[PDB]
């Protein structure tokens, strides 16, 4: 059934699974029309489909052309994500196909289930976890590759860079979510923390700086502080 | 007018005949029901005074033979049976009538209710759902499950309703995932009406027989079918104008006939609020909406 606090650690066994977050699929800017009405302007989006065990991020770019001529676009977005996830599954070798797909929002359940009918043995599951994947567009390299795109397209990255050479996926994923949580809560601050040291650089096939182990513990504590800091400011505590 | 004599009433029992029902005390001299309107299906049903579990019953049409009820004590229940000897039968019915051992099917002349609850119910279609074709009548009861309930265990005893599943390949056309799931006209009109039922009458007939099995027996799977077949119509944007009008009559009488206290189990909050207030057809069931809001306003 649903992914929650009880079964956190199933994410790191050897049963292939994918997370799918659809928050960044349909992106808009609101603004005033000349007449003084309100209208929207669509911008490029991205399906976030992540395998938490390996770190592989199957970033499907969603071009603004896909919306052209459509109504109930918030609702179409969910059906378009499902269509694209299904095509990703369909395109993969069978021994690569996920046994579970965990959607981060419950609205995605019926569209994915309908699009996956040809895969009766792949389970579509919700999660009660609050995962911070909407902050994925806060990673400069994803945001850049999405906004530059001139056509639908799929990008590949390791969301863990090379971390799994030194650490396990449980630990990688905790590091990822901490980092994404911070970015969600205070993007400016979080980025400052990541890049203040110009001698630490971001490799070309990577999304995050090449911190050493000790340097990750330092980064890791500064994010924690950042996240606590922002909470008192929000809630006055 | 036809008759269903009883051999006897050995055990205390509440007897139902269509939407009527009478109490019968153990070894009270009761020997059947007379004045049963020829021309529609009927159902006779039972609930033992001692064990209210397992309501059970026989659907039947007297135009298909001469049927009597005989309690069987090895099996402990009232059994429908056929008399192939017409001469023997009439002879028995007339003696009980002269002795007056029979209650009269209490048909009020103004009342079309049963007609209205069974307009599209055909005995031939019933025996497809309740397969037991060495009998002209069809046994049904509380615990009996459906072929869909078996897919999610004895087959000879299954209710073989038509399977309806909104997340099935049957229901969804490739490339129209979103269209067909939000608007089920394909599934209803091509797959279901044209494909499996052939016409709207056979559809309406199964929907009505499902409703009746839920209400008289608390058969939960017949309840599910019934709602499934409402929801399918209501979740289509394209429904023959004539089917909408008939469905609104059909449901009205189903609503009118339900026991008021039984509302919490035989009516599914979600489906009705959808059908009446979200579905494409929210504005198409004026009589059904009116009676629902005036009689079960809580559920909505
Ligand atoms: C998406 O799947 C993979 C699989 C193996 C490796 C990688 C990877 O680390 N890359 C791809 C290009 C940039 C970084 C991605």
């Amino acid at each position: 059934g649903a992914m929650n606090s009880s079964n956190y650690a199933e994410l790191f066994n050897n049963d292939i699974k994918l997370f799918v977050d659809d928050t960044n699929v349909y992106r808009v800017t609101v603004h005033k029309t000349f007449e003084g009405n309100v209208a929207t302007k669509a911008i490029n989006g991205c399906i976030f489909t992540l395998n938490p065990k390996t770190g592989h991020l199957f970033l499907k770019i969603i071009h603004t052309s896909v919306w052209a001529g459509q109504k109930r676009l918030s609702q179409l977005a969910k059906w378009k994500t499902a269509e694209e996830v299904s095509a990703l599954v369909r395109s993969l070798p069978k021994e690569e196909q996920p046994k579970q797909i965990i959607v981060t929002r419950k609205a995605m359940l019926d569209p994915l289930e309908v699009h996956m009918l040809d895969f009766p043995n792949i389970a579509i599951r919700p999660t009660e976890l609050r995962l911070p994947f909407s902050a994925a567009m806060s990673i400069d390299k994803l945001s850049d590759v999405v906004m530059k795109a001139t056509e639908p397209q799929m990008v590949l990255f390791n969301i863990y860079d090379d971390w799994l050479d030194r650490i396990s996926s449980y630990t990688a994923f905790s590091r990822l979510t901490l980092l994404l949580r911070a970015l969600k809560t205070n993007e400016e601050s979080a980025k400052m923390i990541l890049l203040s040291d110009p001698t630490i650089t971001i490799k070309s096939y990577h999304l995050w700086p090449s911190f050493t182990d000790e340097q990750w513990i330092t980064i890791e504590s500064q994010m924690r502080d950042l996240i606590l800091t922002e909470y008192g400011r929000k809630y006055n505590v | 007018m036809n008759t269903v004599p009883f051999t006897s009433a050995p055990i205390e029992v509440t007897i139902g005949i269509d939407q009527y029902s009478f109490n019968v005390k153990e070894n009270q001299p009761f020997h059947g029901i007379k004045d049963i309107p020829i021309g529609h299906v009927h159902v006779i049903h039972f609930q033992h005074a001692d064990n209210s579990s397992m309501r059970y019953g026989y659907w039947f049409d007297c135009r298909m033979g001469n049927f009597y009820i005989q309690y069987d004590p090895k099996d402990g229940l009232y059994k429908m049976m056929e008399e192939r000897d017409g001469a023997k039968f009439e002879n028995i019915v007339h003696n009980f009538k002269e002795r007056q051992m029979m209650v009269s099917y209490p048909k009020i002349d103004e009342d079309d209710t049963w007609y209205n609850l069974t307009e599209f119910v055909q005995m031939d279609k019933i025996r497809k759902i309740v397969r037991k074709d060495e009998n002209q009548f069809s046994y049904v009861d509380s615990s009996m499950t459906t072929v869909q309930e078996n897919e999610l265990s004895d087959p000879a005893h299954s209710l073989n309703y038509t399977v309806i599943n909104f997340k099935s390949r049957e229901a969804i056309r490739p490339g129209h995932e979103m269209e067909d799931f939000l608007d089920k006209s394909y599934y209803l009109n091509t797959v279901m009406l044209q494909g499996i039922f052939k016409n709207s009458s056979n559809y309406f007939g199964e929907l009505q027989f499902a409703f009746l099995n839920a209400m008289f027996f608390g058969n939960y799977g017949s309840s599910l079918q019934w709602h499934a077949m409402i929801e399918l119509i209501c979740s289509s944007a394209t429904v023959p104008k004539h089917m909408l009008d008939k469905l609104d009559e059909i449901l009205y009488y189903q609503i009118k006939t339900l026991p008021e206290q039984y509302s919490d189990i035989l009516l599914n909050e979600r489906v009705w609020n959808i059908c009446l207030y979200s579905s494409f057809q929210k504005n198409s069931l004026h009589n059904t909406e009116k009676i629902m809001e005036n009689k079960y306003p809580e559920l909505l």
